[PDB]
């Protein structure tokens, strides 16, 4: 798979090498930075999806309403939570 | 006076404050032309009028199915490196479907970033409020057992509150 | 839609800061330039900011422009008695393909 | 009205990064360029053709 | 110095058809687009349109166009707009405006843009009476 | 079983951006070059020669 040199002139500028690595940099970072951001988002949801779980023993209706974000009646019936009108 | 440099297929034209950004992809270049157009029955651009709009035609037919139809007259922007740019806006049809050019890709960099950063943040930015949202109706039931607590986190201090 | 908005009228006192604003669309002032003219009663308009803020020659330090997004202000410090004139905004859009003005804020000062 | 509201938003008003339309900047102009060099050709050939056509 | 200088008072009858005229001096007369205003004698500014005197070419607002003759005098360097067909609704003061968007490029002309009328004629006070 | 599960998982999903190849973009190519000049320095010495 090995090629052979096609004897091209070298471009004098070499101002597109620093770009390249302002741009692969600079992706690099953000990519990195928004992962570790997406991951403690992930984590904080679990959390919060627990006290969503615990606070249902109180509550249903006002857990279920915040989490659909609609109007949601719902009536503690032991480990499962009924949905009703 | 001009020759054809080359042509750029899925162009994405950009409006801004004060200029027209016609980035693409496929040169990795974005050019900034002021928002007045040159005025195409010129007597200069009389030599790759016809070109050019023949090209565009060609280019509409091949690199373009069924699915895509024109949009706009062919407009002939100058831009502020010396080229001159002939634009033909394409759109999806509806219910019937210098000698160094390194500053062309600089520009194309600054808005790659600028606009996906402008994008992520703001992503984080929705997805924080649907969080706070809820947590708002954790507070308050969580308010019916310990209101004092819940306003002291809430305000960052000690504050003593019955139910 | 594609029009301008701005409030009727405006007061103040000599040597406070008076503000004048001027509401958009999304067109327009949203992607354009925002241009203040002054007119005098009487006599003929003049331009006060040829820019988003840029003030032209002559024209006295006391008058800022700020935009923000689909917005635009125009601050008045000093408020002198040759201050007292209508303020007319303008922007071009791109979907009437056409420059537009407000109403008018007349500085009742 | 009496009561008051417990406003319990975490405020996350990020300024979006606003555009820049880059200068093409130039530091020496042509006419610079030209003048730059001692040996000017076309001033030297046309010195040269006067001197045949003498 | 750059300035414009429009034509005094005139008085007209409906149906009749009344001209105006704008000279420029302290610049090129065509360079820049002129803009034509118009406001009423208690009332805002009210754009017309846009005029290049470089080209000749016209652009009104849909109420004023078709109404609307343009001619221009470069060696005079005065721009006369004619307007026909005249209503009780156009008695108002018209204004004609040097534009800050050049006719013509380093290398090619230029359409329209609104880039601010920083230069203003001293304005024409236009009745339309029976 | 046949229970309904509660969807309380805010999804953040931020696509990464993806990588960009730059072109070293050729505007005029060394013909054109030397193409430009009036006055070519080669061709002066070939006749003087
Ligand atoms: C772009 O440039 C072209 C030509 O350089 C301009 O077109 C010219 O526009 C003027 C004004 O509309 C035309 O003059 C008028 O033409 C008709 C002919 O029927 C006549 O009714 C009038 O007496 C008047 O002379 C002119 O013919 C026309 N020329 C060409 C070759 O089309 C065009 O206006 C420029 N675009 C601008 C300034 O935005
Ligand atoms: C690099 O080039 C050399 C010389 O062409 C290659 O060596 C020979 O390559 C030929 C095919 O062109 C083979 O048939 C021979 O067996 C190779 N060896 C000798 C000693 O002649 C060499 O293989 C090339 N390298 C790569 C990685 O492709
Ligand atoms: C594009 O060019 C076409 C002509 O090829 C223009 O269509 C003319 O539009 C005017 C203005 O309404 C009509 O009076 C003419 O009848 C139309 N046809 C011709 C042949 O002149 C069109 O306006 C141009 N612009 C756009 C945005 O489509
Ligand atoms: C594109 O196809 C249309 C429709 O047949 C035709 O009129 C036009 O000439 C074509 N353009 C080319 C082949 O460049
Ligand atoms: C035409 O091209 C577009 C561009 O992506 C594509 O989405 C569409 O499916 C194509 N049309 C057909 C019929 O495949
Ligand atoms: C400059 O002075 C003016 C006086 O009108 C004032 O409005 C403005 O805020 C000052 N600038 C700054 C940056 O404080």
């Amino acid at each position: 798979n090995a090629t052979h040199l096609s004897n091209m002139e070298s471009v004098h500028n070499l101002v597109y090498a620093q770009l390249q690595f302002t741009y692969d940099t600079l992706r690099g970072y953000i990519n990195r930075a928004l992962a570790q951001i997406a991951e403690a988002w992930c984590v904080d949801q679990r959390r919060t999806l627990e006290v969503f779980k615990e606070l249902s023993k109180i509550n249903p209706s006002a857990i279920l309403s915040a989490i659909y974000n609609k109007p949601i009646a719902a009536r503690f019936m032991g480990d499962v939570l009924g949905l009703a009108s | 006076q001009l020759t054809f440099w080359e042509a750029s297929e899925r162009t994405i034209r950009s409006e801004a404050e004060d200029s027209y950004h016609f980035s693409s992809a496929k040169m990795t270049a974005t050019f900034l032309s002021k928002k007045q157009e040159v005025n195409m029955s010129d007597s200069a651009l009389d030599c790759v009028r016809d070109e050019a709009i023949n090209k565009l035609q060609q280019i509409f037919n091949t690199s373009y199915n069924q699915t895509y139809e024109k949009y706009g007259n062919v407009s002939v922007f100058e831009t502020t490196g010396g080229l001159v740019v002939f634009w033909q806006g394409i759109k999806q049809k509806s219910l019937v479907e210098v000698h160094n050019l390194v500053y062309a890709q600089l520009q194309f960099t600054y808005d790659t970033l600028r606009g996906y950063i402008n994008r992520a943040l703001a992503q984080i930015a929705e997805a924080w409020c649907v969080d706070q949202r809820r947590t708002l109706e954790v507070f308050k039931e969580l308010s019916k057992i310990n209101p004092s607590a819940i306003l002291s986190a809430i305000y960052n201090k000690p504050i003593a509150a019955r139910f | 839609q594609s029009v301008l908005s701005q409030p009727p009228s405006a007061s103040g006192t000599p040597g406070q800061r008076v503000t004048i604003s001027c509401s958009g669309s999304s067109s327009n002032i949203g992607k354009n330039y925002v241009y203040w003219y002054q007119q005098v009663p009487g006599t003929a308009p003049k331009l006060l900011m040829f820019k988003n803020n840029q003030r032209p020659s002559g024209v006295p330090d006391r008058f800022s422009g700020s935009k923000s997004g689909t917005s635009a202000s125009l601050a008045i410090s000093g408020l002198r008695s040759e201050d007292e004139a209508d303020y007319y905004c303008s922007a071009w859009d791109g979907s009437l393909s056409r420059p537009l003005f407000g109403g008018g804020t007349k500085v009742t000062v | 009205s009496s009561i008051s509201t417990v406003d319990s938003m975490i405020a996350l008003d990020i300024d979006p990064l606003e555009n820049t339309d880059f200068r093409v900047l130039e530091l020496y102009s042509q006419k610079e360029l030209r003048s730059s060099n001692v040996f000017d050709l076309e001033e030297i050939m046309r010195e040269f053709n006067s001197y045949k056509q003498r | 110095q750059v300035q414009l200088v429009q034509s005094g008072a005139e008085v007209k009858n409906p149906g009749a058809s009344v001209k105006v005229s704008c000279k420029a001096s302290g610049y090129t007369f065509t360079d820049y687009y002129i803009h034509w205003v118009r406001q009423a004698p208690g009332q805002g500014l009210e754009w017309m349109g846009w005029f290049n005197p470089n080209s000749g070419g016209t652009n009104f607002v849909q109420n004023f166009q078709g109404r609307v003759t343009m001619t221009r005098d470069t060696s005079i360097s005065t721009a006369y707009m004619e307007l026909s067909r005249l209503r009780s609704d156009d008695t108002a003061m018209y204004y004609c405006a040097k534009d800050s968007a050049k006719t013509a490029s380093a290398y090619y002309g230029l359409n329209f843009f609104y880039y601010g009328m920083d230069v203003w004629g001293q304005g024409t006070t236009v009745t339309v009476s029976s």
